[PDB]
């Protein structure tokens, strides 16, 4: 019964950066690859970049490469995503999802998801 | 007849990463291993196949000083037969080893503040290295069933990854500069008496 | 860079009907696939992985198959709970792409 | 060579208590109400089978689902997440009509576990057997 819990709904001004987290409550650190997926309101899901905490290798999407960096703090099992220079229309609800890992090969098909830090620049 | 340049190895300004361990050849000189044993700076000193106290009593054909850098948890697997990550994808010591293994703390030497990413090691390889093999080639690992053969991506892993040493890192996960001395029992030219 | 596209989003099925959603990959992705389900105000839950292996923990109604580029999702009976948007992704290229989204909803 | 007691688990003296359900290497099939099965398609290698049998009325049986959680499920039998098994609920009113029974209707038992006009419409007894496959 692995469940993933993120931080709150961060509200930061454009051009700043955020450090949203994703606690992988349950499951060993050598069997999941945290993948972050964003969802703009009224728009389908969009994928930025996964990390493999056991290996440390983390390749991103060419649209978000350099723009977005990801760190997996295996000491406390909370993968971290850093949205450097949050500007333009990056306001979305960023999810975190763990793709199961077998032996040493990533498998994809994000199954267990977080609740989503509704990172929105609005008074609400 | 002249003194061997063990200072060109142990007192070197830096060591190559483990996946490309430096192989310094020592010969045509007289070796004095006592200053190695009597040195108080060595964290570990374990010789396989020869007693450390009789080193400057035998005579060796040639000396090979495999110098590299690993983490504290990785020094234990620099030994014959033992397997792991370093002993399977970076440097596998032969089962019948007749040399010495030397490692000492290097926290203040090759571990800069904020993370020194200059040292690399092979996470993945097709199979275990044969003993005394240097796989300096950096080819993308095809972990999955898709032959990408190009830019790394899904199941296409870059084999070289950085230790990322920090001064605040734990003792068991700190850089220990290993200098594996290798001797062979034939004309011999790296001994004294 | 594999731009996926499903069947037209406007799908009207009252209850217990057959609603089929099919998405085709721009490039070749073999049989890799991961169909999802976007319940309103909640995270997508994996339904089918590898386009043939049904995920554990969801009804057998959510079934799909196919090969090459043309991939399908079939629902045997639309239970009232399954009033959600369905997404498919690939597992061949690394820049994972999610489909625009086919939502089965009331009018 | 051998067949598991599918003709005995679904046909015996009675059904045991909910807390202690009654009791490999056989052949399993499907053509031996509520045909719906979870996790896997009804139409296949397996390691172990867990056939939990009990009796619940036709109203509280709607709570037997990972997505639908209620007291009758959170206190007696909650289906685990990522379920890989099926469930069959068949009518038992006809042969078990006669208030005396041995079912547990507790709505405060410990806490949430972490594994015919006369006849009532929602009180009709339905016998439910849930099969959990290890592999």
């Amino acid at each position: 019964q692995v469940q993933l819990v993120q931080s709150g709904a961060e509200v930061k001004k454009p051009g700043s950066s955020v450090k949203v987290s994703c606690k992988a409550s349950g499951g060993t650190f050598s069997s999941y690859t945290i993948s972050w997926v964003r969802q703009a309101p009224g728009q389908g899901l969009e994928w930025m970049g996964r990390i493999i905490p056991i290996f440390g290798i983390a390749n991103y999407a060419q649209k978000f490469q350099g723009r977005v960096t990801i760190t997996a703090d295996k000491s406390t099992s909370t993968a971290y995503m850093e949205l450097s220079s949050l500007r333009s229309e990056d306001t979305a609800v960023y999810y975190c999802a763990r793709t199961p890992l077998e032996m040493a090969t990533e498998e994809g098909y994000f199954d267990y998801w977080g609740q989503g830090t509704l990172v929105t620049v609005s008074s609400a | 007849t002249n003194l061997c340049p063990f200072g060109e190895v142990f007192n070197a300004t830096r060591f190559a990463s483990v996946y490309a361990w430096n192989r310094k050849r020592i010969s045509n000189c007289v070796a004095d291993y006592s200053v190695l044993y009597n040195s108080a700076s060595f964290s570990t000193f374990k010789c396989y196949g020869v007693s450390p106290t009789k080193l400057n009593d035998l005579c060796f054909t040639n000396v090979y000083a495999d110098s590299f850098v690993i983490r504290g948890d990785e020094v234990r697997q620099i030994a014959p037969g033992q397997t792991g990550k370093i002993a399977d994808y970076n440097y596998k010591l032969p089962d019948d080893f007749t040399g010495c293994v030397i490692a000492w703390n290097s926290n203040n030497l090759d571990s800069k503040v904020g993370g020194n990413y200059n040292y690399l090691y092979r996470l993945f390889r097709k199979s275990n290295l044969k003993p005394f093999e240097r796989d300096i080639s950096t080819e993308i690992y095809q972990a999955g069933s898709t032959p990408c053969n190009g830019v790394e991506g899904f199941n296409c892993y870059f084999p070289l990854q950085s230790y990322g040493f920090q001064p605040t890192n734990g003792v068991g996960y700190q850089p220990y500069r290993v200098v594996v001395l290798s001797f062979e029992l034939a004309p011999a030219t790296v001994c004294g008496p | 860079d594999i731009q996926m596209t499903q069947s037209p989003s406007s799908v009207s099925a009252s209850v217990g009907d057959r609603v089929t959603i099919t998405c085709r990959a721009s490039q070749g992705i073999s049989s890799w696939l991961a169909w999802y389900q976007q319940t309103p105000g909640k995270a997508p839950k994996l339904l089918i992985y590898a386009a043939s292996s049904l995920q554990s923990g969801v009804p057998s109604r959510f079934s799909g198959s196919g090969s090459g580029t043309d991939f399908t999702l079939t629902i045997s009976s639309l239970q009232p709970e399954d009033f959600a948007t369905y997404y498919c992704q690939q597992a061949n290229s690394f820049p994972f792409t999610f489909g625009p989204g086919t939502k089965v909803d009331i009018k």
